[PDB]
């Protein structure tokens, strides 16, 4: 029901944008690292973000198959 | 009342400040001279052209609920003459117009001054007279907005007892129109011969 | 000034009703009544007016004179809580005072039933709706005031009125009653008075301190009248029904409490020409009703105010007296009295 | 052929029809089986209230008056409306329907008269015995508790809730010293539906209480009777229950004879509800046409799109044939000088952009729709404003999914938030497509930028921290925002200097091609003086200033300045000076500049006296003129400034894209940019805690109330400032003769 479509399309999502974020600080991209206001160390975000992006992962499979009963 | 108290009290302080500045030899001291002298030209000037689009769109938008909430009130019964008594809107308006452009008329003599050269005769005119251009013509089309939205809601109902009070009454609304225009024209002739600052 | 602050709340109320006047009847439109054959032809002649399909759930044998009467003033009430429902502040203390006076009409109705032991079924349905409140029925209980009173009539807003009505006897009867009802108009017109005063900004506020010195004028001399069908008042009871408002007050006040007949009463008016000539000539009510239309005439003549709607109601119970009036002489076949109708629009 | 009319109406002549008496009714029938004509009501100059044919119609409504009620009484019980699944089944397409007989309408008002008399009176026998069920069914309840209710003098009775407060605080005022009340709630409510409470007093003596009995009772409340020994309310309490456990079983016997009666007319009612509305229908539209006594002819005369002329004629020659009478003629067509109505075709795609613009107003009869312009200038205009990549994919899927799903939906029910979102799928399918071509240029996504193509700027070869560095430029950027502006001091000097000069010459473009079709217009009905009239002068004031303006800007792009060594002039004082102080200038943009200015304002001042007397005065060249000349005066009053405040008022452009960024790129900057400074399984859980707050406010604040505030001033934009040039309106609309089913 509508209950599991909005942390569906949410983590969908979710996955996407977060994957993109955590490959633009490990090659180090100029608007993402360039400036001194933003973090000095790249890899060290992108290891925290792929985990964070696996947690959306947990809830598109679960209620996944919730939808599909 | 408490808020008319205040303005019994306000004259006063300044009539007790007034004097034992003045009993005790120091009335000089309160010189409005300096107060135009020393203060900035830019200020004067910054006022004049927010008070004119400011003034001028408080005429406007006042003229319209007047205007437009008694139309609304004759066309439900009658709900021919939305698009007939209409004009009452734009002569509302076009106060407005007048105050935009005159405030871009007035940023073009906006510029920078040296130091030495600020507190001179050229700039002190300038500033005191793109000031009270502006008072005058948000003041005027201030007041041409609500004259115009009185007399419109009157044609929008005499229009809904019968059509033909209607173009009877515009030479009365387009009496009212003019008085915008008369502080258009003398807001000008004072800023005609103030030069941008040097 | 005049139409400067008024607009914000009580524009789209000015409009609409000036919209409702213009649906008003004209001489023209009264004459094309007067030669109606019946009732039948008068439902065809109406709806061409703002009455329009006023009838189309009514056959053509239910017309009567009474059922046009009512499904006349059912139109106007929908039309005034509609304009009471839109309001707000002091435009809804205005539009509350109006309301104050056709309920004490229902209260004299209610006890009247008492004193006859009348089904209240039977009476309701006689009763003004416009003067409603939830515990009016509760007054068909007992005969006392102070046992209406305290049970009832302190809770409504009519209980600053009864200050001087506590003198009434164990049995309460038809003769008392007509005492205790006009006390109110004497104290009602009076805080309604006040409020104009303080309350209502211009132009209305001199419109209005004229049509309640007028409405205080009517009743002050009908006193003087009825009480000549009566065998003797004191002096001193009548000065406590008199309003306190109008031209009459306070000198010709003291002359209508002390004229025993029909001429010291013209005496008292002779000292006004706004009342010279109503008792010398013709039915009186009718020169009343004649300057009630030029009173309300010149309200209208005015823009930016709020007295338009007290004349919106006075301008159309004078129409509905006219309807009917001349729906008794079509009805009936007496066509002598059928032109006596009132009308300025 | 086929003319589509959607570029403009669809022409069309009006035709009568010399109807028999005999098949007066038949073939009536046909046409709203066909459903392509509109009458005339020539009977209109007739009162309404006697008509020809008022004793049939009259009849018919009391009786389509019972069937509601049929319905009514379906509603109170427990009882569903078997209906149909579709309307495939009634012939309302173009397949035909043989009218019913006379005998078979006969029937029906027949049955609708002695069927509802028996089920008004089995109701009145419910209705008699079920107010005898509810006034004991109370009368047990305040004995059921009658024990601990004390714990003659006393009353008891049943009061709705809303007259309790206003009951318990009268006898305080009759009562001052003592007063004993209580209260008690049921629990389920009564069918008056009211609920209900139950009370009890004490009072001292007799006296009062038959005066307590008068003001309850005057409220509405049932007063019943109690014994004061427990012992005895409880016999009375052993013989009212036992009337209950007969009288509740002949409810059940009286009821179910009508239930199954109901049952079986509802079954019934749906299909023969609809027959009889057609045959009212039918005689409303012979009202209008002209019924001769002496000779049997019926002049009805309608209008008929000229495309289907031919089925008409070959539709109706095929009725006659079933009838065998074969009249000489029955269609005719002549040439009016009426009012024809307005009729554009539009299919799934076209109805949801055709639906906007005749809210506005009726389009005058062959001229231009506005509707074709409007499918491309509106969700292109919201793609300026909104401006992202990003949100503008978002607003595509939800519209990617409601198209394709489209023969579901159609089907099941909807509600009213919904609905408005289905007939406008295809277009919100447009705002999300061209808001990611714009976005693409404006070099936005989610406030972030792409880095696809070279810069042709650069930066210097070395520097350090805190050190403030400028950049040199190289070559161009080929397609969009080139990338080295973002995080940039200076960005905003110059999309803002950008956008602005965007709007404006997509202003000057809207309007003047909006103006045109005013030229094709009067090229169509033949109207020459208005081309010299009207058209002319406004194309030479504004083109002369704005068109000015317009052309100036792009010169000064295509410019170097600064290799020249000349200054780059202003516009505002280019455009101030030479109304002020014609023959000057403070710097030059290109020779005899000053030349043009001075002929271009001597070209506007000439052309609002002509824009005002030529007009007129070919009416008096060939009373009525003071409403020529008047009407006239204010097309120009309007116009010049229509010139002016609307080309302002294109700047609502700029400043939406303006704040779209500005919510945008704080959104990123105080939500998620937060979590990229945190570690450890601390910033694990911030990061996904505040994603979820940054999608949830994107898809709710930027992509809807952004989205509705920019809906609404695309609207505006055409309503206002384009639609104005041409349009006039004042039409008819093309509402013909057909049927359908009613949601009754």
């Amino acid at each position: 029901t509508g209950k599991a479509w909005c942390c569906t399309v949410l983590s969908a999502f979710g996955v996407v944008i977060l994957s993109v974020i955590a490959h633009l600080f490990n090659t180090n991209h100029e608007s993402f690292v360039g400036s001194i206001n933003d973090p000095e160390d790249g890899p060290a975000v992108a290891h925290t973000v792929y985990l964070a992006a696996l947690v959306y992962l947990v809830f598109f499979v679960f209620c996944g198959f919730q939808v599909y009963l | 009342s408490f808020s008319h108290f205040l303005y019994y009290l306000v004259l006063i302080v300044v009539i007790v400040y007034g004097l034992y500045k003045l009993f005790t030899g120091h009335g000089s001291d309160i010189n409005f001279g300096k107060f135009l002298l020393r203060t900035s030209p830019y200020m004067w000037a910054n006022l004049g052209i927010a008070l004119c689009v400011g003034l001028s769109v408080v005429g406007a938008a006042w003229g319209i609920f007047i205007t437009g909430s008694s139309m609304i009130g004759a066309g439900v019964r009658a709900p021919r003459i939305t698009t007939k008594n209409l004009i009452s809107i734009i002569f509302c308006e076009v106060v407005a117009i007048y105050g935009l452009i005159i405030a871009i008329v007035f940023s073009s003599k906006l510029t920078v001054a040296t130091a030495e050269n600020m507190y001179s005769k050229s700039n002190l005119y300038t500033g005191y007279s793109l000031f009270w251009a502006g008072i005058t013509v948000g003041a005027s089309n201030l007041i041409c907005g609500i004259a115009v939205g009185i007399t419109g809601a009157t044609a929008a109902i005499s229009d809904a007892a019968d059509s033909a009070l209607f173009v009877k009454i515009l030479v009365i609304e387009i009496f009212g129109s003019i008085l915008g225009l008369l502080g258009l024209i003398v807001g000008l002739l004072m800023a005609g011969k103030a030069s941008e600052f040097q | 000034m005049e139409g400067v602050y008024f607009n914000i709340d009580n524009g789209f109320i000015e409009g609409v009703v000036r919209g409702y006047r213009n649906g008003l009847l004209s001489n023209n439109q009264y004459i094309n009544l007067t030669q109606c054959d019946t009732l039948e032809d008068l439902k065809l002649q109406l709806s061409s007016t703002d009455y329009g399909n006023f009838l189309s759930s009514v056959s053509s044998e239910s017309l009567t004179t009474s059922l046009i009467q009512e499904y006349a003033s059912s139109k106007l009430y929908h039309e005034f809580n509609y304009i009471r429902d839109q309001s707000s502040g002091s435009t809804r203390k205005f539009m509350d005072y109006i309301t104050y006076g056709y309920m004490i009409d229902n209260v004299a109705l209610m006890i009247t039933g008492t004193i006859h032991d009348r089904d209240k079924g039977e009476i309701l349905q006689r009763c003004h709706p416009l003067g409603w409140f939830d515990t009016l029925p509760t007054l068909s209980v007992a005969t006392d005031l102070e046992s209406l009173y305290e049970t009832v009539l302190v809770d409504t807003p009519l209980a600053p009125y009864f200050k001087n009505c506590f003198d009434t006897a164990e049995e309460l009867d038809d003769m008392n009653i007509e005492i205790i009802r006009n006390k109110l108009y004497k104290a009602y017109l009076e805080d309604f008075y006040n409020f104009v005063t303080e309350e209502i900004p211009e132009p209305a506020k001199e419109c209005m301190q004229t049509l309640l010195g007028f409405e205080a004028d009517r009743r002050s001399i009908n006193i003087a009248l009825n009480s000549l069908q009566s065998s003797d008042i004191d002096p001193d009871l009548k000065s406590d029904l008199l309003p306190n408002i109008g031209k009459l007050y306070p000198l010709a006040t003291f002359h209508l409490a002390q004229a025993q007949d029909f001429e010291g009463v013209r005496a008292a008016l002779a000292n006004v020409y706004e009342y010279r000539g109503f008792l010398e000539t013709g039915n009186l009510e009718d020169h009343f009703y004649q300057l009630e239309m030029e009173l309300c005439r010149d309200a209208f003549t005015q823009q930016f105010a709020i007295s338009t709607v007290w004349a919106w109601m006075k301008s159309k119970e004078q129409e509905v007296r006219n309807i009917t009036w001349i729906a008794e002489c079509i009805a009936q076949n007496q066509r002598e009295r059928i032109n006596n109708y009132i009308s300025v629009y | 052929e086929k003319e589509e009319a959607i570029f403009r109406s669809a022409e069309m002549a009006l035709v009568q029809f010399y109807i028999p008496q005999e098949i007066s009714r038949d073939s009536a029938y046909t046409l709203g089986q066909l459903g392509l004509v509109q009458f005339r009501d020539l009977n209109s100059k007739v009162r309404a209230f006697q008509r020809t044919f008022v004793n049939e119609i009259r009849r018919l409504d009391n009786v389509e008056r019972q069937y509601r009620y049929f319905y009514s009484l379906l509603k109170k019980h427990d009882i569903k409306l078997y209906e149909g699944d579709t309307d495939k089944y009634l012939d309302g397409s173009g397949e035909l329907y043989v009218p019913p007989s006379g005998s078979v309408i006969d029937d029906y008002v027949r049955n609708a008269s002695y069927l509802e008399e028996r089920l008004i009176q089995m109701e009145d026998a419910t209705d008699q015995i079920e107010v005898q069920k509810n006034d004991l069914e109370q009368y047990r309840f305040i004995l059921q508790s009658g024990d601990e209710f004390f714990l003659v003098n006393y009353v008891t009775g049943v009061i709705a809730r809303d007259k309790v407060a206003t009951l318990e605080q009268i006898l305080w005022r009759v009562l001052r010293g003592n007063l004993f009340f209580k209260t008690v709630e049921i629990e389920q409510p009564v069918y008056d539906y009211k609920h209900k409470n139950a009370f009890i007093v004490f009072s001292h003596g007799d006296l009062i209480i038959k005066r307590i009995r008068k003001i309850a009772e005057s409220l509405d409340a049932n007063l019943y009777d109690v014994d004061s020994s427990n012992e005895g309310r409880s016999q009375q309490l052993a013989k009212v229950n036992k009337n209950l456990s007969d009288l509740y079983t002949v409810l059940k016997t009286t009821s179910t004879t009508l239930e199954s009666e109901l049952y079986a007319i509802a079954k019934e009612l749906d299909s023969w509800f609809q027959d009889v509305t057609r045959e009212k229908a039918i005689f409303e539209i012979l009202n209008k046409s002209n019924y001769d006594t002496n000779r049997k002819i019926l002049i009805a005369e309608g209008w008929i799109p000229r495309d289907e002329l031919a089925t008409l004629q070959a539709r109706l020659g095929e009725m006659i044939a079933r009838l065998g009478i074969d009249v000489p003629s029955i269609i005719q067509v002549l040439d009016t000088n009426h009012t024809p109505p307005t009729f554009h075709r539009t299919n799934k795609f076209t109805a949801g952009f055709q639906s906007i613009c005749d809210c506005y107003g009726i389009a005058q009869y062959r001229e231009i729709n506005a509707g074709l312009p409007t499918i491309v200038t509106f969700p292109f205009m919201f793609a300026i404003m909104f401006g992202d990549m990003g949100h503008g994919f978002l607003m595509t899927l939800a519209a990617l999914s409601l198209v394709l799903n489209e023969k579901k939906i159609n089907k099941m029910k909807r509600g009213e938030i919904f609905d408005m979102a289905f007939t406008g799928r295809y277009i919100i399918l447009l705002m999300g497509v061209f808001s990611m071509y714009t976005g693409f240029l404006y070099n936005d996504i989610f406030s972030k930028t792409m880095t696809i193509f070279k810069s042709g700027w650069k930066w210097p070869d070395h520097w350090k921290k805190g050190e403030s560095i400028t950049a040199t430029s190289v070559g161009t950027y080929p397609i969009g925002l080139d990338w080295a502006w973002h995080g940039t001091e200076n960005a905003l000097l110059f999309s803002n200097s950008y956008k602005m000069k965007l709007s404006i010459l997509m202003g000057f473009i809207h309007m003047t091609y909006s103006y045109f079709f005013s030229l094709a217009n009067h090229l169509y009905f033949n109207s020459m003086i208005d081309i010299i009239g009207n058209f002319i002068p406004g194309l030479l004031f504004m083109q002369g200033i704005f068109g000015y303006l317009s052309v100036c800007i792009v010169y000064k792009w295509a410019v170097d300045w600064v290799k020249d060594g000349k200054p780059a002039p202003g516009l505002l004082n280019m455009l101030i000076n030479m109304f002020l102080s014609p023959g000057t200038i403070d710097d030059e943009l290109y020779p005899h500049q000053a030349k043009v200015q001075v002929f271009l304002l001597l070209m506007a001042l000439v052309c609002i006296p002509w824009l005002l007397l030529v007009k007129p005065l070919h009416f008096k060249f060939t009373e009525d003129f003071g409403d020529i000349m008047i009407h006239q005066v204010i097309h120009t009053i309007e116009f010049c400034l229509n010139c002016v405040s609307h080309t302002a008022s294109y700047l609502r452009l700029w400043a939406l894209s303006l704040a779209h960024a500005q919510l945008s790129s704080v959104l990123w900057t105080m939500t998620i940019q937060i979590a990229f400074g945190f570690r450890g399984f601390v910033g694990v859980f911030m990061t996904v805690a505040l994603f979820a707050m940054w999608f949830a406010l994107t898809c709710a604040v930027l992509v809807l109330m952004e989205g509705t505030s920019a809906m609404l001033h695309s609207l505006r934009l055409h309503w206002v400032e384009s639609m104005s040039k041409f349009f006039v309106g004042e039409g008819l609309p093309y509402e013909p003769f057909a049927f359908e089913y009613k949601d009754m």
